[PDB]
């Protein structure tokens, strides 16, 4: 009910927009120009898991210079580290997300390639810079009136080269099953069950725990058993665990997608792969037929790798304090 | 200058046709 910003005078409060875990954003008008921005109020300091999400997001807005991904203006600097307890974000103010747009808009075959195309654009241009998202789906595929798309919620995104999740609805079978979590695969799986979505209109694997997501997973790619099938799933306990789950032969998706553009489903066939390796990438989807309207080979930025260092506090092990995350956050803000 | 400013609480077009 009551919010308080102490922000620039300069802005002007309109409405809330949110209130997550995360803190909560308000669309603003920047006074001076009359331009409209969205402000994300966070206080991070003692919830660590969202100070280092934080940090991520931020340091990934910074960088990136991309039609496809969330486009960041400023972060109020704080003046003195001692009272250093609420972080501003200034970013551009987004109409609505996917999830939003599946449940509410009739939506053509126009707009699914249009939508799908911006989305694995976005993906292009990251893992070429050797980021991995490792959580797309729907709600962070931010959308607004003209239908242009921009990725964001860079929270668990890494650099290439356990943890929490909101839902694994959107999780690859073999990220899942083994250790190889960070994968640019992942991401491909995550798109493909997004495309799958705009088709049906409502989530493809929407499992009610870890098991039954593998079981409504395999029910339409089919249970991998020949060794042949199992080749890319390293772990013994691993592959073991697979044999033990009811095994059926994949489902013929055209059944599924009666009314879908073939050229689409075999978009879709080409991403729901179980495995990585046969998955197809960012790259290749982009020049797949079904997306032949959009794709333009001069206009979808391949990236510039980023070195692992971008992302240091990911590669030590020492226990982290609440001053160590207050530090890296003013750190990166003024540098 | 930052100031304290307190706040109370409470049509998608076709995709472009052509690139
Ligand atoms: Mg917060």
């Amino acid at each position: 009910k009551r919010i308080v910003y102490n922000i620039s005078s300069d802005f002007q409060l309109k409405s809330l927009l949110g209130e997550g875990a995360y803190g909560v954003v308000c669309s603003a008008t920047h006074k001076p120009t009359g331009e409209i921005v969205a402000i994300k109020k966070i206080e991070p300091f003692d919830k660590p898991l969202f100070a280092l999400r934080t940090l991520r997001e931020i340091k990934i807005l910074k960088h990136f210079k991309h039609e496809n991904i969330i486009t960041i203006f400023n972060i109020q600097r704080p003046d003195s580290f001692e009272n250093f307890n609420e972080v501003y974000i200034i970013q551009e103010l987004m109409q609505t997300d996917l999830h939003r747009v599946i449940s509410t808009q009739m939506l053509s075959d126009d707009h699914i390639q249009y939508f799908i195309y911006q989305t694995l654009r976005a993906v292009k241009v990251l893992h070429g810079s050797n980021v991995i998202h490792r959580d797309l789906k729907p709600s962070n595929l931010l959308i607004n009136s003209n239908c242009d798309l921009k990725v964001c919620d860079f929270g668990l995104a890494r650099i290439i080269d356990v943890e929490f999740v909101a839902t694994r609805w959107y999780r690859a079978p073999e990220v899942m099953l083994t250790s190889a979590k960070y994968s640019r695969a992942m991401d491909v799986w995550s798109c493909g069950c997004i495309l799958a979505e705009l088709f049906l209109r409502r989530p493809i694997f929407p499992g009610r725990d870890y098991r039954h997501q593998l079981l409504l997973i395999f029910g339409i790619i089919g249970t991998p058993h020949s060794d042949n099938d199992l080749r890319c799933i390293e772990s013994p306990r691993a592959r073991e665990y697979i044999k033990s789950l009811p095994m059926y032969p994949a489902a013929p998706l055209e059944k599924m997608f009666p009314r879908v553009n073939p050229k689409g489903i075999d978009l879709l066939q080409r991403m729901l792969v179980f495995d990585p390796a046969k998955r197809i990438t960012a790259k290749e989807a982009l020049e797949h037929p079904y997306l032949q309207t959009y794709h333009d080979p001069n206009d979808e930025p391949e990236g510039e790798p980023i070195p692992p260092s971008f992302f240091e506090f990911d590669h030590y092990k020492e226990a982290l304090t609440t001053k160590d995350l207050k530090k890296l956050i003013w750190n990166e803000i003024f540098s | 200058p930052v100031e304290r400013q307190t706040i109370y609480s409470q049509i998608l077009a076709a995709p472009p046709k052509e690139r």
